[PDB]
RNA sequence: AAAUAUGUAAGAAGUCCUUGUUACUUAAUUGAACGUGGACAUUUGAAUGAAGAGCUUUUAGUGGGCCAUUUUUGGUAAGC
RNA sequence: GGAAUACUGCCAGCUGGGACUGAGGACUGCGACGUAAGUCAAGGAUGCUGGCAUAAUGGUUAUAUGCCGCCCGUCUUGAAACACGGACCAAGGAGUCUAACGUCUAUGCGAGUGUUUGGGUGUAAAACCCAUACGCGUAAUGAAAGUGAACGUAGGUUGGGG
RNA sequence: GAAAUUGUUGAAAGGGAAGGGCAUUUGAUCAGACAU
């Protein structure tokens, strides 16, 4: 009926189900990378690593790391064109992902040459 | 005078626009010549213009400023590039051998400011200063200003 | 994917820590006897929605029918030979597999196993007591979609040319 | 299209080009017969400074520029250049210190029953106006 | 003297001629190749009820899917699938593999499409008959353009067992502007179906013959 | 001046194709025209009604303009010009003139009549 | 805790190797970011499609909308 | 036990019946057939044999007849509308002009560019000729006082291409 | 000396109505093609 800057979010920016409180020190640790591919996913604890709504689940990559506990950024973009617009987020709302066909760069490459040698 | 217009004079009862849905007077345009200020046709583009889109700088009752400008990145076509002329000797140095005098009788001919190059040995007369990079480049070869009390 | 086959053991589901999923096939055709045996397919009917087995070892034109495993009303009536009976047995295969996957009445969709198919009669028993020894009486004959079919070798090798000759086969049918 | 309309001439021009080209392999045909087409704006009008800055050196200069629009005075104190480049027109103090240089005002034509080949020629054409931008209002460029 | 308007010539002519007892040393030869196998499988379930099973055996070609409806009206999502499977004409139809990434596509299409399984003898005419170039036929001639292999015999030879090269071959062939029907129409109402009757389904096997009756 | 088969050819509308409503209404007049109104049954092409007529019935080139039977025209409207034709044969052929006098006319004809040409305006006056 | 729909990623300018730059912080042979020299790309799941593709200006009309199928809000209901 | 048909296929296997269609020197280039000159059809449409007719054939046109078709213009989601305008003809009637500007496109010049009023003259509102000016442009930035550019690149490289 | 519009002559059509559109029958009328 309002329109506030955490509207509807009462599920979304949800918590738990047992994990109902405190920042696993683990996803705390983990060094950023000004280049790695990050994925939104906001946790009330925080509060600047709550991510303004939208761009929830959604997932870019890391341009800014003031890793002072400042996260990074990404942007991404959105309808009608897609700007990209950049949010700067804080480090204990974002998480790795699955660029991990890099897993199969190598394992192709590799492969690959010790198929060279195998041709 | 088979302008856009006489094509037009048949299809359509109209062209501008669309048969009745628009077409009035001084009409939609809200106001009759820049209006709708900061209510109703608005949106900006915009603003300022040291005149009408926000006021604020000072005021006076004025007059005539003064005819400048000429650039030292060419103080050599300046009126002198003519023939030209007194041309890559050397002068010698001061004395008369190359004064070039960027100015008139009432209102300038400039301020020898300007970036460059020059090369040889030019006398420059004026008034208009200046650049003191201008100085700094004139001498840089055999270049010294004059002025005018 | 996929390819090949085989099986042999019950009728069917089967050899599994990595299994099946569909139609090891036989298309269930038939009938024996005369007019007996027959399809006979229910016209007497509010409409298809139905089945369940009709098989009177009564007489025949002594057969007799069903409804349904049962629950929504599940009658069962008698029949004898061309009426609510004949005289088409589906648009087998395409309409014919339709059915038996939707034999979900045991957890399947495109999964593994087959027609693994309850029971006997002539399913089994027949291509599968014994193992149609024809299946050898077969290669006797090699025959081949030879003679005139085929008599290309005959006839159409004067044509085989043609085969990728527009060439040959423009001079005729195939123009513009 | 390559059109433009008007001096003929100008026209008969496009002839010996189109002419060439599509005959002639190659390219600094096709690019200057796409080149003729075009219109005056986007059309530089590159100057002797230019087409100076341009030979001398970027590692070749026995080539003949061949600016396809008008070609500018300019006042580059010294240095020019002597070199044969030319095309469309070219103002008083062009072929003028183009030919104290001094080279050969090449008229793009005749700079082709020479440039037949291609070889040594330099296609030399640049630049962006006279108006910003649009649109004003980020804000980004001006008025 | 002009003898070289006899030079290519006696290239030209013995050119062309080997090509051709090429295009034919080949063109039937391989009509064993296919002949060959259509035997075998048969012997093959026969091997089968030489005891049991088997033989379940998978397929793989697929299917002139040909377009058995409209453009007026149609989804949004399924409309830019047909684009993309490429059919954009009323009684139309292409080509394609039975792959996942076609067959998904296939059943996002089931509906309004008509998932054949081309035949052999339906692909010779489909191809030679409608099916022809961007713009007809002379074998090695047009065909050559191939550069993988040529022979309109080749183009069947190829897209009729589909895999190698293949399936870049079936870039080519603007596909159909098959017939309305021809003979029969398919029973009654068409234009929703699969079993059932009607149309709108993937039919095998009388896959050809609402093909047959077209080109 | 061997002509297409395109006698008959041409081309469809062999019929006015003349303005809607005023196949009644007193003062509308000539054609095409297009009722170009936001429901005219016309405009929009119900069965029945008037047919419009747009590029598409146009007349085959190789046959086009002439059209005839014969085979082109023109007013030749003054000897030379009845000229304009002499090497030219047939095709092409000429008509004297709404204007072209009485006296000068028997010439034209005459004139032409000889150096191979044709008269539509055969006659005239 | 579905289905539908919704983010990304894809073969690959990519890895792999050598070292070089200083405001950065590590105690630094600490890394960071950038750059040189060097091996292999047409690439051995993605599929399928291209009437290239990208890009810049400009200036019309429009802003009263209405239908259906499914999913729904109010309302006994409605051609609401 | 031994066949037989049924049914579903695919021939590069034979032939009848009808219908409509004919838009280019050679050529061609693809081919076949013929052991052989050459022949088809193969290609570039379809070429052949024989008959008819001084108004025959079509064009209009008015009629009849099968079928179909309601008033247009109008604003409307919505027009045949039980919404408005219009009995009928003529002839008239409506996006122009100007100042001042945006693009864009011609044309001249071009780092310059336009004569401006006004002079010279003239076959006199013409045409042709020219001053010390002016305007706009070649410098910007500041409220203002002020102050004001390389390396028309070698203290600008960096990926981009044609 | 157009038109609305009226007279007359001449033809043609009409079971509550106006007049289109496609094909043709009939009548009326016209051009070409003339081939020498």
């Amino acid at each position: 009926k309002s329109h506030g800057y955490r509207s509807r979010t009462r599920y979304m920016f949800q918590r738990d189900f047992r994990k109902h409180g405190a920042v696993h020190l683990s996803t705390y640790l983990k060094v950023y990378k000004v280049g790695d591919i990050v994925d939104i996913k906001a946790n009330g604890s925080i509060q600047k690593g709550m991510p303004h709504k939208f761009y929830q689940g959604k997932t870019g990559v890391v341009y800014n790391v003031t890793k002072s506990s400042v996260g990074v950024i990404i942007n991404k973009m959105v309808g009608n064109r897609y700007l990209e617009k950049r949010l700067n987020l804080r480090v204990e709302h974002i998480k790795h992902s699955k660029c991990r066909q890099e897993f199969l760069e190598r394992v192709k490459a590799n492969a690959a040459k010790r198929a060279e040698a195998k041709a | 005078m088979p302008s856009r217009f006489t094509k037009t004079r048949k299809h359509r009862g109209h062209v501008s626009a669309g048969k009745g849905r628009i077409g009035k007077h001084r009409k939609h345009p809200g106001g009759r010549g820049m209006a709708g200020g900061e209510h109703h046709h608005r949106i900006n583009m915009d603003k300022y213009h040291p005149g009408y889109f926000g006021k604020v700088g000072m005021r006076y009752f004025h007059k005539q400023q003064a005819h400048f400008w000429k650039p030292v990145l060419n103080l050599d076509k300046l009126w002198t590039l003519i023939p030209e002329d007194k041309r890559d000797q050397y002068l010698k140095s001061a004395s008369k051998e190359t004064a070039p005098v960027i100015d008139t009788l009432a209102a300038g001919y400039g301020k020898i400011l300007g970036k460059g190059r020059i090369p040889n040995v030019p006398v420059i007369v004026k008034a208009r200063f200046v650049s003191k990079l201008a100085e700094e480049k004139i001498r840089a070869a055999g270049g010294v200003v004059e002025l005018i009390a | 994917m996929s390819a090949q086959k085989a099986p042999k053991w019950y009728p069917s589901e089967d050899v599994a820590a990595l299994k099946k999923t569909r139609k090891a096939a036989r298309p269930q055709k038939l009938r024996a006897s005369l007019v007996p045996g027959t399809v006979l397919i229910l016209l007497a009917g509010r409409f298809r929605g139905k089945r369940v087995v009709y098989l009177k070892h009564l007489e025949d034109n002594t057969l007799l029918i069903s409804g349904p495993f049962k629950v929504n009303g599940v009658p069962l009536r008698r029949v004898n030979a061309r009426y609510v009976i004949a005289t088409s047995t589906k648009v087998s295969v395409e309409g014919v597999n339709v059915e038996k996957f939707n034999v979900e009445y045991f957890a399947k969709e495109k999964l593994t196993k087959k027609e693994k198919k309850e029971a006997n009669l002539f399913p089994e028993q027949q291509n599968k007591e014994i193992k149609a020894e024809r299946v050898e009486d077969q290669k006797v004959v090699d025959k081949a979609l030879i003679a005139e079919i085929k008599k290309t070798p005959l006839l159409k090798q004067y044509l085989s040319a043609s085969f990728s000759l527009k060439n040959g086969d423009k001079p005729h049918m195939l123009k513009f | 299209t390559a059109p433009k309309s008007d001096n003929v001439y100008l026209k008969l021009l496009v002839k010996l080009y189109t002419f060439l080209a599509r005959r002639t392999d190659a390219p600094f045909n096709k690019v200057v017969l796409k080149a003729l087409f075009l219109s005056k704006i986007n059309r530089p009008p590159v100057s002797v400074s230019r087409i100076a800055r341009a030979l001398k050196q970027e590692g070749a200069a026995n080539k003949t520029v061949v600016v396809v629009g008008t070609v500018t005075d300019d006042a580059r104190i010294f240095e020019f250049p002597k070199t044969t480049v030319a095309a469309l027109r070219f103002t008083a103090g062009a072929r003028a210190k183009i030919v104290k240089a001094g080279g050969e005002c090449i008229t793009l034509d005749q700079l082709a029953v020479r440039a037949p080949k291609g070889q040594n020629t330099l296609i030399l054409r640049g630049p962006r106006n006279s108006r910003e931008a649009v649109r004003h209002f980020g804000m980004g460029p001006h008025k | 003297t002009a003898e070289q308007v006899a030079a290519e010539r006696a290239a030209r002519k013995a050119a062309n001629k080997e090509k051709r007892a090429i295009i034919l040393e080949r063109n039937a030869a391989y009509q064993k190749e296919y002949e060959t196998a259509e035997r075998n499988i048969i012997q093959a379930k026969r091997d089968a009820k030489a005891a049991g099973s088997y033989y379940v055996e998978a397929q793989h070609k697929l299917v002139f899917v040909v377009r058995i409806k409209g453009i007026n009206k149609i989804p949004p999502k399924p409309r830019k699938v047909l684009q993309l499977l490429r059919l954009t004409r009323i009684n139309s139809g292409t080509f394609v593999k039975v792959t996942k990434a076609t067959l998904e596509l296939l059943k996002l299409i089931e509906p309004y499409v008509a998932y054949g399984y081309p035949s052999y003898s339906t692909i010779r005419q489909l191809v030679y008959k409608r099916g022809f170039g961007k713009i007809n036929k002379q074998r090695v001639p047009l065909s050559d353009n191939a550069y993988g292999i040529l022979s309109i015999d080749d183009l069947i030879h190829e897209i009729i067992t589909v895999g190698p090269h293949f399936k870049q071959a079936n870039n080519f062939l603007w596909p159909f502007k098959l017939s309305n029907p021809s003979g029969g129409w398919g029973v009654p109402r068409k234009f929703k179906h699969f079993i059932q009757g009607g149309s709108f389904g993937n039919r095998e096997e009388f896959i050809n013959k609402l093909v047959k009756s077209m080109n | 001046m061997a002509s297409l088969p395109h006698p008959k050819i041409v081309k469809k509308h062999t019929k006015k194709f003349k303005r809607h409503h005023s196949d009644r209404y007193h003062r509308v007049a000539e054609n095409w025209r297009k009722q170009k109104g936001i429901d005219s049954v016309v405009r929009r092409r119900f069965r029945g009604n008037i047919s419009q007529p747009k590029i598409g019935y146009g007349s085959n080139k190789k046959t086009k303009f002439l059209s005839p039977s014969g085979h082109k025209t023109f007013l030749v409207a003054n000897v030379k010009d009845l000229e304009t034709l002499t090497m030219h044969t047939k095709t092409y052929a000429a008509e004297i003139a709404h204007n072209i006098s009485a006296k000068n006319r028997v010439v034209i004809l005459a004139r032409a009549k000889a150096l191979g040409i044709k008269v539509t305006n055969p006659k005239g006056r």
